[PDB]
């Protein structure tokens, strides 16, 4: 055939598979599995995912509150404080900012 | 063919009143929402003379005024660039 | 005008035999599972359940609310359409009926009946005052609530006794 | 009045201890060039061309300054952000291919119907992969931070 | 089959009965009710066949089947005029138009005098194959028939029992 | 001001089942949910020819026959 | 336009003609088995995902609640805001 | 709308739990049925996630007071707390006044587990 004969040669090659070629018990149990993607895990997955969130920021949280009980103090704005924009309260990025001030300025 | 009563122009013309009304509320709250962040991270603020305002800009923060290309963006916009920028 | 998305013979004359076949299907006709008995009357119905057969049973198959359904102007060969479903209510709902649960499990199918999506056009244009849309809504509410595992199975056994049945439209 | 628009102090101390020029890696120029124009009707955003210049500068790795952290800390966070655009486009192009052979025996009707919201569907399912493995979903939200810094800021006198 | 479940002939014969009544008792002219459902028809149709492959000379278990084999033919066949009866369609609706007004309109079938020629063909060899299954191959080619029948003016032996 | 401890699981579990409920609802009871398969029975379904020429097929065949198969 | 004249439909279960109802059954499962992969996107989500504010809190818990049972006096106004 | 009846509404339980059983024991022979025992399935598959949460949550209750933010009644006023937020820049003009340093005496505490004395 030439290289066109070795070109065509791998393409049938390549390009032989089909879901006409699959067993019909595969055929099924593709179809079932996406199906029950669909209907069980879609929803549940969603739900899961509000547990971790709610556990993650509770590790977040109790980390600030367990912090300020060994610092012993009452000013709350120094480890957060909530007027501040965005997630600049958090006491380690208000020091950012400090330390960007400090720089910048003269 | 066409007509004012056919079923297309009255279907077209109840969702345009029905819909956009809503969909105005929704994306002006979504803009409202985005004000609110901005205003609060870099609020517009204005001053009298650019050319004083940049001179103290540059003794505050220690920049050679030569370094630094200032160039009028808009007719009420004026901006400060490093000029020795990559 | 001819009538709205029909075949036009002529001039103002429509094409309705797909409608008439529609028809034949739901097979309009007193199903009994036991013969009339030799000395036998009029079977018996009281003036309650002859009162609901009453806006059922005055259809003049005009064909208007039919060709007025959208849902019926897209799927023409696969939606019964308003006036062959409340044919299909009115020997549902005839009490002298005895195959209540065939022609339900014949009718639940998702082409013949849940494409009506309640537009109402075919009882704003019904020349006889008649409901067809409310005849629908209870249709599919009873079957709702009457459905059970094995009515697939009953309309293969209704459709083996249809076997020699001749050539045309009919239960199946 | 008039507005005067300046670099922010993060900007300020980026320019002071940028060692040298960043090799852009391939990736990085992509993500760039397939990212959406920002029209700053008020500047409180990051845009391609400020992400760029973050990107072009160097620090020291070693640099123990405070300061440098912060930049090299910004700097990996507009990264990944840039890295992560790469996904949008393999996603949406696949979004409407895939459906488009699909329903390419149909009628034109469904191929309106279909293709717009498979298409926003890809685009969204790329865009998922692509923050996915820029390592975005395990950023803390002070790095988070610190990569959304505005670049410009208006000058507040005194 | 490649399985290691094991089957009681009470438990083969309710099986078989099941997809027997399930097959026949589904809607066929719906495109969507055999294209769905025949993946899960086929992987029954193997367990089935696995499972009552002794009891094939059975006196119960052996003509439930065959009338499941027959029927899975017939839902073959008759899906398969159906589908060329709907391209037929299909290729008569494209070419009315978008809208109905010609406007992008496809080249319409010429050939179509001839194409309903061989559907009513085919129609009649399905009444003789599946003698047994007149009322599935009325649902689904019998119908299709009529509706062409209302594009194109032709004849067949059941014209007139269809209102033709 | 400063409570020995901090009932946390009743407001937790109102907000889980809130939030669960809503989503579990959207995505199950409505029939809404089902508006897509109604919009594709009603358009898309049966609505298919293999005797027409598309796009896909044509660019498919003409790449193919560019670079000989 | 013009179509084929010499159609050999099925016969049978065993003599299968190929059809666009088959490609409907090819469809199916190819877009069943999107629906497979499409689930590693929102399964990986939610096992990739952390929410945590700085790399601070680790060190805390480290340091200070390695048992995940070391009990904070709780001062009300620090997360109420007031 | 919708699709033919495929099994009992979703408020019945003896007939979902039916279904769902099901799903285990006999297997389906039509899409249809498939899907109706993955729907009852999924009655019981999802309540029992939300049941785990809240067993969770009271077996193991989360430790910090964040949470009476959550709290539904609060909820409006949380969202008026983000869009009035005071206007300004998110860069520092002027050195923070605290009456603690947190991050000095974090860098002790993490150091020493000791506070600065
Ligand atoms: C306990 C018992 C309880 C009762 C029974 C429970 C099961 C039944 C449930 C109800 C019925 C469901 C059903 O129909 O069955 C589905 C189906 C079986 O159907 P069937 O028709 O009855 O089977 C007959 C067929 O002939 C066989 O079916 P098939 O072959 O046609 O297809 C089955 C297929 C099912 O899947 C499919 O068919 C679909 C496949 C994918 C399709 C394409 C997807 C495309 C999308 C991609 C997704 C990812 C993208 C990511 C992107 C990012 O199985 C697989 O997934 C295996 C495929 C790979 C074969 C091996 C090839 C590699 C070489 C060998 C590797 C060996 C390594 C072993 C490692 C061991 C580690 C410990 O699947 C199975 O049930 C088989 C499971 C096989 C794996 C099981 C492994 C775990 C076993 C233990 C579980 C229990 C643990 C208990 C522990 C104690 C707890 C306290
Ligand atoms: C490794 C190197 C690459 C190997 C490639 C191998 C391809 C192959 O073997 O194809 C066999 C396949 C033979 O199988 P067959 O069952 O006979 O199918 C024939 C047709 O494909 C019939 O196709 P169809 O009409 O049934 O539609 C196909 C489509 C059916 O599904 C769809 O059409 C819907 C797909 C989803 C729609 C929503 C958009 C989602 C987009 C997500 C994009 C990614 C986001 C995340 C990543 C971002 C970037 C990092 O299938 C899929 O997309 C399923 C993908 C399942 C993946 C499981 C893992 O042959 C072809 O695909 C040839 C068709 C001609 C080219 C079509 C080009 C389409 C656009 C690309
Ligand atoms: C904006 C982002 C989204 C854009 C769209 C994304 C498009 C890609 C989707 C990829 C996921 C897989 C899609 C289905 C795969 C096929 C499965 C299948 O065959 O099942 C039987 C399938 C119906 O499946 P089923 O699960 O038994 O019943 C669905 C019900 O939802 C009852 O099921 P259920 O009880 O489990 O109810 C759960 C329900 C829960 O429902 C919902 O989540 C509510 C929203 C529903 C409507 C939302 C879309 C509204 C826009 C217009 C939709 C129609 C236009 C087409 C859209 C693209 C369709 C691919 O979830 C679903 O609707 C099912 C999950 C997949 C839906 C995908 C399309 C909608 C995604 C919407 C996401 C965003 C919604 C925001 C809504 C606004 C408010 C927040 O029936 C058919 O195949 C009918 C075909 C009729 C025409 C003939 C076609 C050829 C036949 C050969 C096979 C064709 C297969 C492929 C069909 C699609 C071709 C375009
Ligand atoms: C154990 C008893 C069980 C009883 C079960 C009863 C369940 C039903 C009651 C409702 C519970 C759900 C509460 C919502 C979740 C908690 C709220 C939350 O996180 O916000 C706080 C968060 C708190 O964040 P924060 O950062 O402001 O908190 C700090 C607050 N300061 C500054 C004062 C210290 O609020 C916000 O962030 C603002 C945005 C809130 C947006 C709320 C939108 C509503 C969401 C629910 C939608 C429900 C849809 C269904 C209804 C249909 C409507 C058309
Ligand atoms: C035929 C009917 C069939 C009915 C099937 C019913 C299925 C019920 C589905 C339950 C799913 C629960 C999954 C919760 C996942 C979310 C939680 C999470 O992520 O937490 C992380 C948690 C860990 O996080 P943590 O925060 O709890 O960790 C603290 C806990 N300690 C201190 C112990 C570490 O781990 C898990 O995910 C474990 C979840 C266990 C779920 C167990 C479910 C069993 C269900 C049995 C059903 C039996 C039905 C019988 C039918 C009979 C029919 C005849
Ligand atoms: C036709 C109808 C038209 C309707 C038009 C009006 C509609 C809209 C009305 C206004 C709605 C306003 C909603 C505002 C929501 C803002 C909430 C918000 O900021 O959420 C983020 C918020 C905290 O914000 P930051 O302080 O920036 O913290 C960042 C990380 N350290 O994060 C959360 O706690 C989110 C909690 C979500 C819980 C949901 C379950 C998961
Ligand atoms: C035809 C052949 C097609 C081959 C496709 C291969 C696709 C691979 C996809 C996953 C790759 C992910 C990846 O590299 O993530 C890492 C990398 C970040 O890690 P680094 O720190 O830069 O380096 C790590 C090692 N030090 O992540 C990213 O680049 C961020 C996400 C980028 C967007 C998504 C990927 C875009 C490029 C590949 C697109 C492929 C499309 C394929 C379509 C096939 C259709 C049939
Ligand atoms: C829904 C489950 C079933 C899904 C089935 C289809 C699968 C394919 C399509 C995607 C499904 C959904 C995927 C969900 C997981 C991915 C979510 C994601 O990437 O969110 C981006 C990002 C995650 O936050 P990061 O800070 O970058 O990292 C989080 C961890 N620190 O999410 C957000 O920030 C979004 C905030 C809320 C926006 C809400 C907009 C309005 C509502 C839109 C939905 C309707
Ligand atoms: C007569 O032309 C047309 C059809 O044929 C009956 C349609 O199916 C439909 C209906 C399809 C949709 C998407 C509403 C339209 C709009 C159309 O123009
Ligand atoms: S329009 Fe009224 S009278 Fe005419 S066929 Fe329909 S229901 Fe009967
Ligand atoms: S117009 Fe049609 S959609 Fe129903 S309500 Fe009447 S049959
Ligand atoms: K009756």
């Amino acid at each position: 055939g030439g290289i066109g004969g070795v070109w065509r040669g791998a393409f049938e090659v390549a390009s032989a598979y089909t879901a006409l070629n699959l067993e019909r018990q595969r055929f099924a149990n593709i179809i079932r599995l996406g199906t029950f993607c669909r209907v069980v895990i879609w929803p549940v997955i969603p739900l899961v995912g509000l547990f971790h969130y709610i556990r993650q920021r509770d590790r977040d949280w109790y980390a600030l509150e367990l912090l300020r009980s060994r610092c012993k103090s009452e000013d709350c704005a120094a480890f957060y404080d909530w007027t501040m924009p965005g997630s600049s309260g958090h006491w380690r990025m208000q020091n950012d900012l400090e330390i960007i001030r400090r720089a910048a300025n003269v | 063919m066409l007509r004012y009563d056919s079923l297309l122009w009255q279907c077209t013309l109840a969702a345009g009143i029905w819909f956009i009304p809503q969909d105005v509320a929704a994306i002006s709250a979504f803009l409202l929402y985005g004000r609110s962040k901005s205003r609060t991270i870099n609020q517009p603020v204005y001053v009298d003379n650019i050319d004083t305002a940049a001179n103290e800009y540059f003794k505050r923060k220690g920049l050679d005024p030569t370094k630094m290309i200032m160039m009028r963006k808009s007719s009420k916009i004026t901006e400060i660039r490093y000029g020795e920028m990559y | 005008q001819p009538l709205p998305h029909t075949y036009v013979l002529k001039d103002l004359v429509p094409d309705l035999s797909n409608f008439y076949n529609q028809y034949k299907s739901i097979e309009p006709f007193l199903k009994r599972r036991r013969a009339k008995q030799p000395g036998e009357k009029e079977y018996y119905q009281s003036i309650e359940d002859r009162e609901k057969l009453d806006g059922m049973y005055e259809c003049n198959l005009c064909a208007c609310c039919m060709t007025s359904c959208p849902s019926y102007w897209w799927n023409p060969e696969y939606y019964l359409g308003p006036a062959v479903l409340l044919q299909a209510y009115r020997w549902i709902a005839d009490s002298r009926d005895e195959f209540t649960t065939e022609r339900m499990a014949w009718i639940n199918d998702s082409m013949r009946l849940y494409r009506c999506h309640g537009i109402m056009n075919c009882t704003s244009c019904c020349p006889k005052g008649l409901d067809p849309a409310k005849a629908i809504a209870k249709m599919k509410a009873a079957i709702a609530a009457a459905y059970e595992p094995g009515w697939t199975k009953i309309v293969a056994q209704e459709s083996i006794a249809n076997k020699k049945r001749e050539s045309g439209m009919m239960y199946a | 009045a008039n507005l005067l628009l300046v670099p922010s102090d993060i900007t300020i101390i980026e320019e002071k201890n940028k060692i040298a020029k960043r090799r852009i890696r391939l990736l990085e120029k992509t993500g760039l060039a397939l990212m959406f124009p920002v029209f700053h009707w008020r500047y409180s955003k990051l845009d391609k061309h400020d992400m760029y210049n973050i990107l072009r500068r160097k620090f020291d790795p070693s640099a123990s300054d405070p300061a440098i952290d912060i930049c090299r800390r910004r700097q990996e966070s507009v990264r990944r952000r840039v890295i992560a655009q790469n996904g949008l486009l393999p996603g949406l192009l696949l979004g409407v291919s895939l459906p488009w052979w699909s329903l390419r025996r149909y009628n034109y009707q469904s191929k309106l119907i279909v293709l717009p919201f498979c298409a926003y569907f890809g685009a969204i399912c790329g865009r998922i992969a692509g923050h996915g493995l820029s390592w975005r979903w395990v950023e803390t939200d002070r790095q988070r931070m610190l990569g959304n810094l505005p670049a410009k800021v208006y000058y507040r006198p005194k | 089959m490649l399985t290691v479940d094991k089957f009681t002939r009470a438990e083969a014969l309710q099986r078989a009965s099941n997809l027997y009544y399930q097959v026949l008792g589904t809607n066929w002219e719906d495109g969507l009710n055999l294209v769905l459902d025949v993946p899960f028809w086929e992987s029954e149709l193997e367990k089935v066949d696995h499972m009552c492959e002794p009891y094939l000379c059975d006196d119960e278990i052996g003509p439930i089947i065959r009338n499941l084999h027959e029927t899975v033919n017939c839902m073959y066949a008759c899906e398969d005029v159906r589908d060329h009866i709907n391209e037929l369609l299909e290729l008569s609706s494209r070419a009315e138009g978008v809208m109905g007004s010609g406007a992008a309109a496809s080249e319409e079938v010429e050939n179509m005098p001839e194409q309903c020629g061989m559907v009513t063909k085919a129609y009649e060899d399905l009444l003789a194959r599946y003698p047994e299954h007149h009322p599935k191959i009325e649902q689904t080619v019998g119908h299709g028939l009529a509706v062409l029948r209302q594009l194109e003016k032709f004849n067949f032996k059941s014209s007139h029992r269809y209102f033709f | 001001n400063k409570p020995v401890v901090v009932n946390t699981s009743g407001v937790v579990n109102t907000a889980v089942l809130g939030i669960s409920g809503a989503w579990l609802y959207f995505y199950c009871v409505p029939l809404r949910r089902k508006e897509w398969y109604d919009i594709m029975m009603d358009y898309v379904h049966h609505k298919r020819t293999q005797y027409a020429s598309n796009f896909p097929d044509k660019a498919v065949r003409t790449a193919l026959r560019f670079a000989k198969v | 336009a013009r179509v084929p004249e010499d159609i050999e439909f099925t016969k049978n279960r065993y003599t299968r003609r190929y059809n666009l109802a088959t490609e409907d059954r090819v469809k199916l499962l190819n877009w069943n088995a999107f629906c497979i992969a499409v689930t590693a996107l929102p399964i990986a989500y939610v096992y990739y995902s952390w929410y945590e504010s700085s790399e601070d809190t680790d060190m805390i818990y480290r340091t200070m609640d390695p048992m995940r049972e070391a009990k904070a006096d709780y001062y009300l106004p620090l997360l109420r805001g007031h | 709308s919708g699709n033919a009846a495929r099994g009992p509404p979703l408020y019945d339980l003896p007939g979902n739990f039916r279904y769902a059983k099901e799903f285990f024991t006999k297997p389906a022979i039509s899409y249809g049925e498939f899907h109706q025992q993955c729907t009852s399935l999924r009655l019981f598959v999802c309540a029992g996630t939300v049941g785990y949460m809240l067993f969770s949550f009271t077996m193991w209750p989360c430790r910090s007071s964040y949470w009476k933010n959550w709290a539904v009644w609060k909820v409006p006023g949380n969202i008026m707390h983000h869009f009035s937020k005071r206007s300004g820049s998110i860069f520092l003009d002027e050195p923070l006044k605290r009456t603690i340093d947190v991050p000095k005496t974090y860098a002790h505490l993490i150091a020493t587990r000791r506070l600065p004395g």
